[PDB]
């Protein structure tokens, strides 16, 4: 099966001062967003009609409540123990947590935390693993967090029981959009000239789904090694964008072609040649 | 508490054909902290209806966001992406180059 194999919720908590703290969250399936979070109301925004997965409106409201009290309690205790931890305002805490499916049936769960854009903690099989990037602070946190059994148990239930029970529900419920195959469209252009006698050959690929794609600049059946691949930029219609460049001399541009391989093409590759 | 400057990529969803409808995009990535102000310009002046993704971050914890709008490109109509971040002294303007 193709498409996304993981689910994760993210958290960004901006602490401005001792009594000012904002939190931003969302649920993702790989790079694709399926949940949004309305901070004020404390409720989830369901971006797709299948965003609930196989879960009931009771099961989803129970979860909304858990996150809501967490977002409050997290902010409350960080504002309380900031001086104790020698924290300098303003600072930002980040957190990603979820699970993923592997070929064979196994589901591995994860939870990583951050402070100042650097790793703070991690969760390797029911226990807090402090990162050396967090230093003494991280050790001081994991040693404190284990003493609160009530919150440690609810993290364990969420991560190792609820998360996989969820993943399969959405992967199945969203089969139609997630395992969809949208065909790419390609075009060529001459970018900004690097050398006075050189030329920048640009190959554009866009409008495709899923994410895996192969794009190279060719010379018949011989690929060019100096082919600089761009970043896989998004489009809000759940499709992608990719650039493939080549710095070449004026006379060498002729004979060169761009080749695009994608899963929706089914062997029928897109080969586009440079016209003199 | 580190400070990283946003990488700014301006691109159209479909190839530029004068008079035809298209989508203009500005992808800001690799920044830290999150607090950011991004605008999409039309000949120097900001566009009204611009949608943006909710806050997200990549593996290395740096933040990323996509700003888009359904536009119609013509001959001399110049477009750009204006960005304000703590690392920048003055707002950074990156023009939309059709041939790039
Ligand atoms: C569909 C979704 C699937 C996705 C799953 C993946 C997401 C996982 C989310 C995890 C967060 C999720 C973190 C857990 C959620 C926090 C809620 C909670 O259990 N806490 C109660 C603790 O009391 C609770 O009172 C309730 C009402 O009387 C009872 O129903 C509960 O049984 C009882 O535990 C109070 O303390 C209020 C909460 C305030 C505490 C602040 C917590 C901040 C520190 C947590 C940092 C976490 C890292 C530690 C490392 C662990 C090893
Ligand atoms: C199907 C249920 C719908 C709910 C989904 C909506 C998104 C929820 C947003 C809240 C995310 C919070 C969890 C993040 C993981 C914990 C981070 C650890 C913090 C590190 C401490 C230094
Ligand atoms: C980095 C700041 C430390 C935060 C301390 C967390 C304490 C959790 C208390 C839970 C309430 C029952």
């Amino acid at each position: 099966f193709q498409g996304p194999t993981s689910f994760h919720v993210i958290q960004t908590s901006s602490f401005t001062n001792s009594t000012w703290a904002q939190t931003q969250g969302s649920g993702w399936l790989d790079d694709l967003q399926i949940h949004g979070w309305d901070s004020d109301s404390g409720t989830a925004i369901f971006l797709k009609p299948w965003s609930k997965g196989n879960f009931s409106d009771k099961e989803v409201a129970e979860l909304e409540e858990i996150f809501r009290v967490y977002i409050f309690g997290f902010a409350r205790e960080v504002q309380d123990f900031a001086g104790d931890f020698q924290m300098k305002y303003p600072f930002e805490i980040q957190g990603i947590a979820g699970c993923e499916l592997h070929s064979g049936g196994a589901i591995v769960s994860f939870l990583r935390g951050a402070l100042g854009g650097l790793d703070f903690l991690s969760v390797k099989n029911a226990s807090c693993v402090p990162s050396p990037e967090g230093g003494s602070r991280a050790q001081k946190f994991c040693a404190l967090i284990i003493q609160y059994q009530g919150i440690m148990e609810t993290v364990r239930i969420l991560l190792y029981e609820t998360c996989p029970r969820y993943l399969l529900g959405v992967l199945n419920a969203g089969k139609a959009d997630l395992q969809r195959q949208v065909k790419p469209e390609a075009w060529l252009s001459s970018g900004p000239s690097p050398g006075p006698g050189r030329l920048q050959l640009v190959c554009h690929v866009s409008g495709f789904y899923p994410k895996p794609v192969w794009v190279m600049w060719m010379r018949g059946e011989q690929e060019q090694q100096g082919t600089q691949l761009g970043d896989i930029l998004p489009n809000a219609n759940w499709t992608w964008y990719l650039r493939a460049t080549l710095d070449v001399a004026d006379g060498e541009a002729a004979g060169l072609s761009c080749r695009v391989k994608h899963s929706s093409l089914e062997g029928q590759d897109i080969i586009l040649y440079w016209g003199p | 508490m580190i400070q990283r400057t946003p990488k700014i990529q301006v691109y159209s969803r479909h190839p530029a054909e004068n008079g035809k409808s298209n989508f203009l995009n500005c992808y800001v990535s690799g920044f830290h902290p999150s607090d950011i102000e991004v605008d999409l310009l039309k000949n120097g002046e900001r566009i009204e209806k611009v949608e943006h993704s909710d806050l997200s971050f990549s593996k290395d914890w740096s933040f990323y966001l996509l700003y888009y709008t359904e536009f119609t490109p013509t001959e001399k109509d110049e477009y750009a992406c204006r960005v304000n971040h703590v690392t920048l002294s003055q707002p950074k303007i990156v023009k939309w180059d059709r041939d790039m």
